[PDB]
């Protein structure tokens, strides 16, 4: 059924047909991802958008830069959080469970495990752009388990703490993105390493001067070069910045003089409908009106 | 049973893809025809993220 | 006097190693034995939709498998929908999936997170408070029709705070609630319980308006595990028969005598006595009824050992005093004693204004309403100055003790060999309990921190011990062996 799918592995398809109800969370929490990183990168001149097929993990970037680092990384931490939380919601019923016993093991656990290797299984090859992908995804997950709340009640002899329990919630995703965009402004750059009898690269080592270390494993790691992101070129994916709107201000990447690579910008009198003024309740169906004055948004030649 | 769901598109964003669910399903009675049928029918990949292939995918397992 | 007095060095030596071996025993039984103490699960309450189907009867909600409600995957899909707020219900299973809860989970413990969004025109109000409207339901088999347990109003006032700075560009992200206290009872009885929670809304009248924006419910269900119960009853099977022995034995002991018990001798049998009460295993009844007493009822026995213990202490050091002193009534001890029936019933009182109020209403909570707060903290805090005093006491009549040791020391060699003998005993029988339950007392100090530090579980070989549930085991084999050589060591012993 799902062996036409775009963009699976051969052994990501087996588990696929293996459990049909995983796929669908997994594909949820990439797509939570992509719109995570979507949603970080709004303003930037790379929306986290490239020129290619969509697939359950997004259109590939075809240049192991920032970008790709971050997308992986936030890829990887979606599913993973997508699967503890379809668990911790009864959406999957053979996660976890030992019921009466031990009380059944831990949920991160099994998300963590699952997640690591389905994700690491789309590295069907080997090549210095595998072992990159292979530790962005790492760093993901081990910024995902970073991430984790911990909170402890005591329910004791009255109230008191002689028996208190503990456990680990995952964090809202969008703190993740925050933390995940944090490391992204800070990714290390790297060549890998070779030598006469492997033949074939194992690992990967700082480019960066003052160092010769292996990068950290929650460190966001990139081997190529960013290119302008505003030309549309096939060749390296970029979309271009062509028709992208812009604030047509001062700060940085969001005015038109940035966004545009110096095109300048066109406008139009779009005229927001901007409903506001209601008489908000804590969620759902509330009755107001609109107020849309008038809107000339800019957008880039 | 392909017939049985038939349900799954009404999840779906499009009235295309809901006239391409009817079409097949009432015409076509083998599965690889079927899903290459709907994909030729309202132009996109099978995605776990889509709602009809979502609930496809869930109702293949019942 | 005891018998403590006339044993040699070597029987004493070889009591202390038995004792030691049962120490060790009783520690590596929750070490390797038991699985721990207790589990905590997260639930993420499905949010049903009332398509007003509710109009008088009590419908209920289940979140998964045959007859599942009207989900809604995302909060914002309700305006769409003209969904309003009255008709989403939040509602769990308290057993997760092909699941079953069992009455050695000896209890339930609820609590909430509330996953409250961030919006300039919606934020949380200066002293808001949701009013929620909890019905709770229990099942014996997955064919049955759920029956009511409880239907309540649940008030709880909002503690949330928001870190990033209150812009538009932040809006969406959460704030950082407190857990709210939700629900315990001290029976699991039943095998499936379904929780159906409303926020009903009511502007004009102020109930559930300005609390903010929640998305999302969670909620974490706490537990005795299974085994761990298991262990425990196994441990006070056989923990029971031996202080029952030693109970018997002594007590034909202390009346077999030519004279009447002094206060010492039935100060240790009073100690016994709770800490056989401590031993009989009545919670091997809670497993065939549904008695929700259970843990008021465990509270109330740890809460009459710690006093008696607390009270033995200062006994002993008031009885062996060496001047002027020695007067076997309980009356001359009301300074000392006082402080602890004080602390204890203020503490007594606040259990059953806590844990007693909630057998009518399960998801009452003492600190709900301010003034509540005022008489917990008040009733809490008088304790803590009757400790504080008896700790005090405790201390003082210790080192007066040792100053009329001192002072005794120097005229040993001028009195007869009886008195010289007698007084010698008094002096190592104080020295040698002083010793033993400054151990025991250091010991279970230390490993209450390590228990509270820890992981919870440390990994060694092809096995991983369990921290806390060693703690639990070990220290309460420590204080049942504690009472043991008490009781065994300062009975009387015969002349001949
Ligand atoms: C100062 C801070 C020191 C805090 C240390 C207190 C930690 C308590 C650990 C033992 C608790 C215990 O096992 O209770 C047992 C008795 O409990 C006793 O008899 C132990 C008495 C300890 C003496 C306290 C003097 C400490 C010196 C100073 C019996 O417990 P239960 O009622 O039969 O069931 C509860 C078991 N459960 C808790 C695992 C569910």
């Amino acid at each position: 059924i799902c062996n036409k799918i775009p963009g699976l592995a051969p052994r990501q398809r087996a588990i696929c047909q293996s459990r049909p109800d995983a796929i669908i969370v997994i594909g949820e929490g990439s797509q939570m991802g992509l719109d995570e990183c979507q949603f970080q990168f709004r303003n930037g001149r790379w929306n986290c958008s490239a020129l290619g097929e969509r697939t359950v993990f997004g259109k590939e970037l075809k240049v192991g830069s920032r970008e790709a680092a971050f997308t992986y990384a936030i890829i990887a931490a979606g599913v993973a959080h997508a699967i503890t939380a379809a668990c911790t919601q009864g959406n999957l019923s053979d996660c976890g469970c030992g019921w009466k016993w031990g009380g059944c093991s831990a949920d991160i656990r099994y998300g963590i495990g699952f997640a690591k290797v389905f994700v690491d299984a789309r590295e069907i090859k080997q090549n210095a752009r595998t072992l990159m992908n292979l530790h962005n995804n790492e760093a993901g997950r081990k910024i995902l388990e970073e991430n984790m709340k911990l909170e402890c009640k005591c329910h004791g002899v009255s109230g008191s703490c002689t028996t208190k329990t503990c456990w680990t919630t995952l964090p809202q995703f969008r703190e993740l993105g925050y933390v995940l965009k944090d490391k992204y402004n800070e990714a290390v750059h790297v060549e890998p390493v070779r030598a006469s009898r492997n033949k074939r690269p194992t690992f990967l080592k700082i480019k960066k001067p003052l160092s010769y270390r292996k990068p950290m494993d929650t460190d966001l790691v990139y081997i190529e070069k960013s290119p302008n992101y505003c030309e549309e070129d096939p060749v390296t994916g970029s979309v271009g910045t062509q028709g992208r709107a812009c604030n047509k201000t001062a700060p940085q990447a969001s005015g038109c003089d940035l966004m545009c690579c110096g095109r300048g910008y066109n406008t139009h009198q779009y005229a927001r409908v901007w409903q506001c003024n209601c008489k908000f309740h804590w969620c759902c169906y509330v009755k107001c009106n609109t107020c849309s004055e008038r809107t000339e948004m800019y957008t880039c030649k | 049973n392909p017939t049985d769901s038939l349900y799954c598109c009404d999840r779906a964003e499009d009235h295309a893809c809901q006239n391409a669910c009817k079409r097949i399903l009432m015409s076509k009675k083998t599965e690889m025809e079927i899903v290459d049928g709907l994909i030729e029918g309202c132009k996109t990949q099978p995605l776990p993220q889509d709602p009809l292939w979502q609930c496809f995918l869930e109702s293949s397992q019942s | 006097g005891a018998i403590i007095e006339n044993m040699s060095t070597k029987k004493l030596c070889i009591v202390g190693g038995i004792l030691l071996v049962f120490q060790i025993i009783a520690f590596l039984v929750g070490g390797l034995i038991a699985p721990g103490p207790t589990t905590a699960v997260s639930y993420m309450s499905v949010k049903c939709v009332d398509a007003r189907k509710n109009h008088h009867k009590t419908k209920w909600f289940v979140p998964w498998g045959p007859n599942h409600c009207d989900k809604i995957r995302d909060i914002e899909e309700a305006i769409p929908r003209e969904i309003e707020a009255n008709d989403i219900v939040f509602s769990v299973h308290i057993p997760l999936p092909h699941m079953e809860m069992s009455p050695w989970f000896q209890f339930m413990l609820f609590i909430l997170q509330l996953d409250i969004a961030f919006k300039l025109n919606n934020q949380i109000r200066e002293n808001a408070e949701v009013s929620m409207d909890v019905s709770l339901a229990y099942r014996d088999d997955a064919f049955a029709e759920w029956t009511e347990m409880a239907h309540e109003r649940v008030p709880r006032k909002l503690k949330c705070t928001f870190t990033s700075p209150k812009t538009p560009e932040h809006e969406g992200r959460y704030y950082e609630c407190d857990v709210l206290p939700f629900m315990e009872i001290g029976s699991v009885a039943h095998k499936f319980y379904l929780l159906n929670i409303r926020l009903p809304v009511n502007e004009k009248k102020k109930i559930n308006v300005g609390i903010g924006e929640i998305k999302d419910i969670r909620l974490v269900g706490i537990h005795q595990n299974g085994g761990f119960t298991k262990v425990w009853f196994a441990m006070k099977t056989f923990l029971t028969p031996s202080i029952f022995i030693i109970m018997v034995w002594y007590w034909r002991r202390i009346t077999m005598m030519s004279r009447p018990p002094v206060l010492l001798e039935k100060v240790i049998f009073a100690l016994g006595i709770s800490m056989t009460f401590i031993n009989i295993p009545v919670e091997w009844f809670s497993i065939g009824f549904d008695w929700t007493w259970m843990l008021l009822f465990g509270d109330i026995r740890q809460g009459i050992f710690y006093a008696m213990l607390l009270s033995f202490w200062i006994i002993f050091c008031g009885e062996h005093m060496m001047d002027q002193h020695e007067r076997n009534h309980i009356a001359g001890y009301w300074k000392q004693v006082g402080p602890i029936a004080v602390g204890s019933f203020c503490l007594f009182i606040f259990d059953m204004c806590e844990r007693g109020v909630q057998l009518t209403n399960p998801f009452y909570s003492i600190w709900t309403t301010d003034i509540g707060t005022e008489l917990a903290m008040a009733f809490i805090i008088v304790a803590g100055i009757c400790l504080c005093l008896y700790f005090l006491f405790l201390c003082f009549m210790v080192f007066q003790v040792f100053r009329n040791i001192s002072g005794k020391q120097s005229s040993l060699p001028a009195m007869s060999k009886v008195r010289r003998l007698h007084y010698e005993g008094l002096i190592f029988r104080f020295k040698f309990l002083m010793l033993i339950t400054l151990a025991c007392a250091a010991m279970t100090v230390i490993f209450f921190i390590v228990s509270q530090v820890t992981e919870g579980h440390w990994k060694w070989g092809g096995v991983t011990v369990q921290v806390n549930s060693a703690f639990f085991t070990g220290i309460y084999g420590m204080w049942n062996l504690y009472v043991f050589a008490l009781m065994f060591l300062y009975a009387p012993s015969h002349k001949n």
